[PDB]
RNA sequence: GAGAAAGCUAUU
RNA sequence: AUCUAUAAUAGCUUUCUC
């Protein structure tokens, strides 16, 4: 279960994955496939990223092995996925306010300066191009978003950003992470829908349940026998 | 009220108070309502509405 | 209005300086000896 | 006239007078019939229908979207931490600072179910590790009695504890 | 303004039986809901750290602008600015003894229009809309 | 040492 | 037809034991 996403992903990445679900209200055990799909998403969010840097003459260019960090001071494409709602928010809202764009509806997963774009980055396993034009039919073209796929399908979006080395990179580790956890049999245990409907969770403890039972009318031993009898019996006369 | 008194009859006002209100309401007694009146809530939502008169059934 | 969130302020106030020196350096408003100061003490924590 | 046990909580000595005999004179009485009141809610809910239903829906939305800051509105409010009187944002974050102290972390959700979960499971902590003051005095020259009060990590037991939360602070109108 | 530009009436003095209903305070601008006006406040003082786009806010989008375009350079605290905004768009409606005349316009002079025994005529300044004539 | 609730008012 | 919606602080009134 945990096992494997705590010796491939970073300790980082899988605590962004876990506020992330925690601020979305889910159980964080009973839905393993959640935290996996988060986890790879702002993985390659992460690997995207860290491919393209900034010069000084607002030109996009690669760094390698080698380079210090005061050349790598600000980064080319800005990751919104794996923040809290509100500074996701924040920062969406700041990027569109100062760069004089409209803000779209629904929040996004990156924003590029060389275009000023914001990417919607997905991930699925059907056809590319269905998944693409069904994100496309809520707003069509607010985001330049970007559709991946497991079987080295992919739909990008007209605004190409990514160049063969780093597209291929992520291919290459996509494949690996694939064969890996296939090498295990993880994939039954996720791609299995398992959603039952799910409330909030109150429950008493040992001290509450004692005062409750030593709170009820007299007549009655504990509370569930008063609160049967509240249910299940008439009082008319 | 006035419009609903019966033809040819006599209506009371009776303006009250209640002596020592505070003392004699019982926290079991609001326990009690508490738990009729959620009867159609999740059990979560009843057993939080009878938390707070079970603490004052306790009270110091 | 009341902010919302279950992060840190300190994580929240570090975000908002870190989106605000960026938008600042790129409008012109800040230098790059001071965005290079900003940028290192925004690191630093 | 009700019926007087020990109870095996907090070992208080407490009266119930719910069910218990009919009073026979004027004098206020504290005798409810369980039955008599049920069957006046029940009257109640048979003359206005789905009225219990809507107001517990309503009730149970609100309570879901309440948060923790809510119990920030009030006056002086009793702190069981110092054993005194603090306003209510003083003793609230008192209470989430000792509940931290306590590895009870309900607070941080920032709603009100998750703090109220997490105040029933303190209720239930054998032992509760918090913040009190202690005042330091000193014999000023002038003599009076100079007070300096300092936070220091202060401990309680699992029944003291609960009898601290269930009490009441009481002073003058 | 609407007070000076008034007109006073002749005074009557003979019974008025006054009605509780719940009437508007002072005349507003854009009567919004404040859950609305609240996002619209954000909206035009607060654009960064506003949030979800709601759909209903882009309703009133042109006065957004235009607050915005009329506030570029002001040094007035926001706070200030927020409540100055929020009482020019958000209605106060309050439960007031009245009789005969439940126009805001009217209702800011309550207190001088009639009382339990006697009535004045007042014609307030301003301009009035078609639905109450 | 000066609580709860409701209504109303002012202010930010 | 005001029905929805309604941030926080402070004040005043009312009610809440003799
Ligand atoms: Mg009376
Ligand atoms: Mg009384």
């Amino acid at each position: 279960m945990d096992t494997f996403i705590t010796r491939n992903f970073q300790t980082t990445i899988i605590q962004k994955a876990k506020n992330t679900m925690a601020e979305f209200s889910e159980d964080p055990e009973l839905q393993p496939a959640m935290l996996f799909n988060i986890c790879v998403h702002l993985e390659v969010c992460y690997v995207i990223s860290d491919m393209n840097f900034l010069d000084e003459e607002g030109k996009a260019y690669t760094a390698l092995e080698g380079q210090g960090k005061e050349q790598n001071l600000r980064p080319q494409y800005e990751v919104i996925e794996g923040m809290p709602r509100t500074i996701a928010w924040m920062v969406q809202r700041s990027l569109a306010q100062e760069h004089g764009i409209e803000t779209p509806k629904y929040l996004a997963d990156l924003f590029d300066y060389k275009t000023k774009r914001f990417i919607e980055v997905g991930i699925t396993k059907g056809l590319a191009d269905d998944y693409f034009w069904k994100k496309k039919e809520k707003l069509g073209n607010s985001m330049e978003l970007m559709i991946f796929s497991y079987n080295q399908d992919y739909s990008l979006s007209n605004e190409s950003s990514l160049d063969e080395e780093g597209k291929g990179r992520v291919l290459s580790r996509l494949t690996e992470l694939q064969a890996e956890l296939s090498l295990k049999n993880l994939w039954q245990v996720l791609i299995g829908e398992e959603d039952v409907e799910k409330g909030i969770d109150f429950k008493l403890g040992q001290t509450i349940s004692r005062l409750r039972d030593i709170s009820v009318p007299a007549g009655f031993s504990n509370f569930e026998g008063m609160r049967s009898y509240i249910d299940n019996i008439d009082p008319k006369g | 009220m006035l419009s609903n008194c019966p033809p040819g009859g006599i209506s009371m006002t009776v303006t009250g108070d209640n002596t020592k209100w505070n003392e004699c309401l019982n926290p079991r007694i609001f326990l009690a309502m508490t738990e009729r009146i959620t009867r159609d809530s999740p059990i979560w939502f009843r057993d939080f509405c009878s938390i707070a008169p079970v603490l004052f059934s306790n009270k110091i | 209005r009341k902010p919302v969130g279950q992060h840190s302020m300190l994580e929240a106030m570090a975000h908002r300086l870190r989106m605000d020196a960026r938008l600042d350096y790129e409008s012109g408003r800040m230098s790059k000896d001071d965005f290079e100061k900003a940028m290192a003490h925004l690191g630093e924590i | 006239k009700g019926k007087q046990y020990i109870s095996d909580v907090t070992g208080c000595t407490m009266v119930d007078p719910t069910n218990g005999p009919l009073p026979e004179d004027n004098e206020p009485s504290a005798y409810a019939q369980l039955d008599c009141v049920l069957e006046a809610l029940d009257r109640m809910d048979e003359e206005h229908p789905g009225l219990f239903q809507a107001a517990s829906q309503n009730a149970m939305e609100t309570l879901m979207v309440t948060t923790v800051d809510k119990l920030t509105q009030g006056r002086q409010t009793f702190d069981w931490t110092v054993c005194r009187n603090q306003p209510a944002a003083t003793a609230l974050n008192t209470t989430i600072t000792s509940f931290r102290l306590n590895d009870l972390n309900g607070a941080d959700k920032g709603g009100l179910i998750p703090f109220c979960q997490d105040i029933i499971d303190s209720l239930d902590r054998p032992e509760m590790t918090f913040f009190s003051v202690k005042n330091i005095k000193k014999k000023l020259p002038a003599f009076l009695i100079k007070r300096i009060p300092m936070k220091v990590k202060d401990k309680i037991t699992k029944v003291e504890y609960i009898k601290r939360a269930l009490s009441l602070n009481t002073m003058t109108k | 303004m609407r007070l000076d530009n008034a007109t006073w009436g002749r005074i009557t003095f003979g019974p008025v039986e006054r009605v509780r209903k719940r009437v508007l305070l002072n005349p507003l601008t854009k009567e919004m809901p404040p859950d609305e006006a609240s996002n619209v406040i954000m909206e035009i003082l607060f654009p960064k750290e506003a949030g979800i786009p709601r759909e209903s806010t882009w309703i009133h989008r042109e006065l957004i602008k235009e607050k915005r375009e009329k506030l570029k350079g002001t040094m007035i605290t926001p706070i200030v600015l927020a409540y100055m905004l929020e009482r020019e768009l958000v209605a106060r409606r309050r439960f007031l003894p009245v009789a005969g005349a439940t126009s805001a316009e009217f209702i800011e002079m309550l207190h001088c229009l009639q009382g339990e025994n006697w009535r004045q005529i007042y014609h307030p300044g301003g301009n009035k809309l078609t639905e109450s004539r």
